[PDB]
């Protein structure tokens, strides 16, 4: 159930913080 | 943002948090980030949590993970975010996510997924009929409810 979205709010997430 | 919303972010959340102790370590971001194909240094980490770590105990908690993604940005700096999470499960860089890859990404991050649920993941997502998830339909499946 949204495994696909969670696992992209993760990857956004390192995203963020190395921004 | 709503209930919903926050609980999928608090899955997210677990996939950092190895421990389940409700807090971020260098150590478990460090994890996370080798295990997507990165090598950030005890410097790096340091400095990815001190940018959202308000309380200074050295670790992201929840409330702090939830802050710095309910964050609304720019339609311009949202694109570029998610061009750089794309970037992530486009493993080979071909400009293309294929089943391989997605299910490699995911399953390292933490989650559990079968062959025939990312066959379904990859079928549902493919708008061009490819057989793989391009940028843009990536973005569909990301932007999905
Ligand atoms: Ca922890
Ligand atoms: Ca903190
Ligand atoms: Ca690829
Ligand atoms: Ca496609």
């Amino acid at each position: 159930r949204r495994k696909w979205q969670k696992t992209g709010h993760a990857v956004r997430a390192i995203g963020r913080l190395s921004s | 943002l709503t209930d919903e919303q926050i609980a999928e972010f608090k899955e997210a959340f677990s996939l950092f948090d190895k421990d389940g102790d409700g807090t971020i370590t260098t150590k478990e971001l460090g994890t996370v980030m080798r295990s997507l194909g990165q090598n950030p240094t005890e410097a790096e980490l340091q400095d990815m949590i001190n940018e959202v770590d308000a309380d200074g105990n050295g670790t992201i908690d929840f409330p702090e993970f939830l802050n710095l993604m309910a964050r609304k940005m720019k339609d311009t700096d949202s694109e570029e975010e998610l061009k750089e999470a794309f970037r992530v499960f486009d493993k080979d860089g071909n400009g293309f996510i294929s089943a391989a890859e997605l299910r490699h990404v995911m399953t390292n991050l933490g989650e559990k997924l079968t062959d025939e649920e990312v066959d379904e993941m990859i079928r549902e997502a493919d708008v061009d009929g490819d057989g793989q998830v391009n940028y843009e339909e990536f973005v569909q499946v990301m932007m999905a409810k």
